[PDB]
């Protein structure tokens, strides 16, 4: 929820796709 | 609580470093075009509200778009022009990001002199407990 | 219920230990035994015959010898909850106290207890019960050194 | 002579009281300024130190009268 | 026994509050290296649990990085001043007590 | 509460009437002789204080140097006289 | 009974602790537009009374927004802005702030050493003999 | 109260009692060599 | 049951120490597992532990003196 | 459970130093044409691992 | 006897210590010297043959140098900085266990 | 081994050829 809490899951992994697939 | 201090700086040295992401975002697509599926870039700024636990910190609610309107310039060698031959150029405004950095950096300032201040109060307060 | 701390309990145990030379030895157990040795002394006609640290030695020890079932009760009543953290000392000195009071209320005498109740006035009743401790002692005290001149 | 027996209680649940703040307060929840709780355990240990010299008058007091002779 | 209960708390929190120290040194050393996810513990539940090895949990990431690092500088700076001193705190209480302790046998 | 109880007061009521009471003690070595152990002897004054040092109907004003040298040469007489003729 | 100055001087801490924390979220919040409900931010200050029950420590009446003009800007291209296109600012002054943390940073010091200081006499009185 | 006071209070009962006691083991024991010697 | 109470008490303070002793040992060869404030807490409770019984011995030993020091 | 920071703080330094070192050579060597042997020269750069023996320091893998 | 082993252990601890710190100090001051190859102890090992004259290991390099120098600065700093807070660790469990034998005998 | 451990034989030399013979 609010960045900085507590969470029991990892956010999922970061992309930054130059052309959408 | 004498320790929601430490909280209240951190919020606000995070909403700082949010808002001067966001403005060097801005900067680095000033004059960017057809981002990802082709919708031209749009440009964004960030709110700031206090948390009313009264006195409370700041936070960033959500980003949001701006409704200036973008640049139409005419350029019909792009398969982006539209009937009219148009292109959508994102709206940034240079001056306008260069102030909010300034600003930015001297608030973040301002919120590190005032924790290292309480810091060392908070150190010398132990000494009592003796 | 509730119950002080370590500090205070602490404090007060090493009170108790200060005061437990006379309160233990000279007005409970064995003031008697010693009066009778030192008659039994001066009767033989020779001052200090045997040594006073061999009579007071002696005495000690048949004082133990004799109040080892005694103490063995109130060592159990007592550390048995007090060594598993059971019960509270407000409790736990009245629960100690009980079987030396039931126990010193044979040696102590009808006549003594009465005419204390008459100096302190205490509700006499037709049935003796939990003697106050400001009348128990002294009739004790005086029922001792009665019997010991005897 | 129960008197010292009431004081000493008393004491002592100032300091459980002082105690317990403390714990409250590391226990990470907020109810506490950091003042509070050292001014409690200064006055717990003022109060502890006060009756401890009591104890300490008070059993010399007793040694001396003990020591008499008849 | 009693002495050991008058302290087993106060030896808790330290020893939490020193174990919650090393992670955030940790997660704070481990600042350049994608895909590693930030770590902390819930203090509260954790000295809850041991007063009656060690449970840790992700972050909440403050802002995307195409890399996959999830550390925020200043967020970690913070807790880890909180903490320290905390710690200072619990040391000095302990202190204290321990000090009592030892003057009630005077 | 950091209270006192008046030590002072208390002083000059809650042990006044033990001198009296360990006089005739003393004057009284027929009835406990030496046979008896001094240590006791010093005792049997304390013992009777559990009933005597509370609460009594006599009590006065504190004592020192002139105010106790003349009720102590009196309060012993008392003392001195109930054990001779005994 | 010297005893007191315990209690003016929890007093004392107190109110500046609150002081400092006041002058500490004006300063975050110094930039902070549209509050929750849509109201503006406000400066606020606090008001130090005397706890009289003669002479006593200082304790803190209440918390008042502050009279100080409102700042305006002219920003037409945000959804706050008013009839005129002006989005209200709050009138928060940095160095007045600043100001305010010393000060209080410097009296909290100032009332730990005098608890410290009659903390020491105390422990003395009671070691007179 | 006071904590000065009540210290004063303390050592003033300490002084009575020790004044007391000693003139009181002055006398007995002048009393008991008075008894001894014929 | 007296001297079996006083060495069961003896044999307590032994064993806290030597149990303090043990561990600042582990800790000090580099043994993982073992925290700088834990040995210290644990030294630390282990001195008020002998200072404790020092203070117990000393009045019983001062009462058997008085006790013993008199004349029958 | 004090001592390992000590660890983790000097592998820090020790991963930032390297890390600092081949940013250092790639900048002076920006321009040159050729090492010793006779291939061209080639950018180089640090690949770091989490030191865990469960989190930890950080560690150079290699280069 | 007897008391010459129980406190022979922590003072064998601090000589091998202090010896490790004159050996840290050593290639600190000849850390700019040419040719010169780092030098140190293995504490445990040490003090368990010495508690059963002192041999010295070459550090592991980590970074190749043309001048022929292999000592490190910041591994041989932090180094330092453990060696002096374990010697004072050392000093201050002695110290106490001097002074809890002494105050025995009052 | 690992960078900063101890190990028994010291470091060979190093060298810094202008031109591989």
């Amino acid at each position: 929820g609010v960045p900085g809490a507590l969470s029991n899951q990892p956010a999922p992994p970061n992309e930054a796709p130059i052309a959408t697939p | 609580a004498l320790l929601n201090i430490f909280d209240i700086a951190g919020s606000a040295l995070a909403a700082q470093s949010k808002r001067l992401n966001v403005a060097a975002s801005n900067l680095a697509n000033a004059d960017s075009v057809t981002g990802p599926d082709g919708q031209p870039y749009r440009a964004k700024q960030v709110v700031f509200q206090v948390d009313a636990a009264a006195t409370g910190g700041v936070k960033v609610a959500s980003v949001i778009e701006s409704q200036a309107p973008e640049k139409l310039v005419y350029e019909p060698g792009n398969p982006l022009a539209d009937a009219n031959g148009y292109v959508k150029m994102p709206n940034v405004d240079v001056v306008g990001e260069m102030v909010n950095t300034m600003s930015a950096s001297r608030s973040y300032q301002a919120n590190i002199e005032v924790l290292n201040t309480v810091k060392s109060m908070m150190l010398k307060t132990l000494t009592l407990g003796q | 219920g509730q119950s002080w701390s370590l500090s205070v309990q602490t404090l007060v145990f090493i009170t108790s230990l200060t005061f437990l030379p006379a309160i233990l030895l000279m007005m409970t157990s064995f003031t008697r035994i010693i009066i009778v040795f030192g008659l039994l002394r001066n009767a033989l006609g020779t001052p200090s015959a045997p040594p006073n640290q061999v009579l007071l030695g002696l005495a000690l020890f048949l004082t133990f010898f004799i109040m080892s079932p005694v103490i063995d009760k109130i060592y159990v009543d007592a550390y048995q909850p007090f060594s598993e953290q059971k019960i509270s000392m407000q409790e736990a000195l009245d629960k100690g106290a009980q079987p030396l009071r039931a126990f010193m209320l044979r040696q102590t005498r009808e006549a003594d207890l009465a005419l204390f109740a008459r100096l302190a006035n205490s509700g006499p009743l037709q049935g003796p019960e939990a003697v106050p401790m400001r009348i128990l002692l002294p009739a004790y005290v005086t029922s001792e050194l009665k019997t010991a001149f005897q | 002579a129960g008197q010292l027996h009431a004081a000493l209680d008393r004491i002592s649940d100032r300091q459980a009281a002082a105690r317990v703040q403390a714990e409250k307060f590391t226990l990470g929840e907020p109810g506490i300024a950091l003042n509070d709780v050292m001014a409690d355990m200064q006055k717990a240990s003022v109060s502890m130190q006060m009756g401890i010299q009591v104890r300490n008058k008070l059993v010399a007091a007793y040694q001396e009268v003990m020591s008499m002779q008849v | 026994d009693r002495l050991d209960a008058a302290l087993r708390f106060q030896q808790e929190a330290l020893n939490l509050r020193a174990q919650r120290q090393e992670i955030l040194a940790a997660n704070i050393a481990n600042a350049d290296t994608p895909g590693y996810q930030a770590r902390d513990i819930d203090f509260a539940s954790e000295l809850k649990k041991v007063m009656v090895a060690v449970d840790l949990l992700y972050r909440v990431p403050d802002q995307p990085s195409l890399d996959g690092n999830t550390v925020d500088m200043d967020r970690e700076r913070t807790q880890f001043a909180d903490n320290s001193l905390k710690y200072q705190m619990g040391l000095t209480v302990l202190g204290s007590q321990l000090k009592g302790m030892m003057n009630v046998l005077q | 509460q950091v209270t006192s109880e008046q030590w002072l007061y208390w002083l000059h009521l809650y042990f006044w009437p033990l001198l009296r009471v360990l006089a005739l003690i003393s004057t009284a070595p027929i009835l406990s002789e030496r046979a008896i152990p001094k240590r006791v002897k010093l005792g049997l004054g304390i013992m009777i204080t559990l009933v005597i040092a509370p609460s009594l109907p006599a009590n006065d004003t504190p004592l020192f140097s002139i105010a106790a040298l003349w009720l102590a040469m009196q309060q012993i007489l008392i003392g001195i006289a109930l054990g001779f003729t005994m």
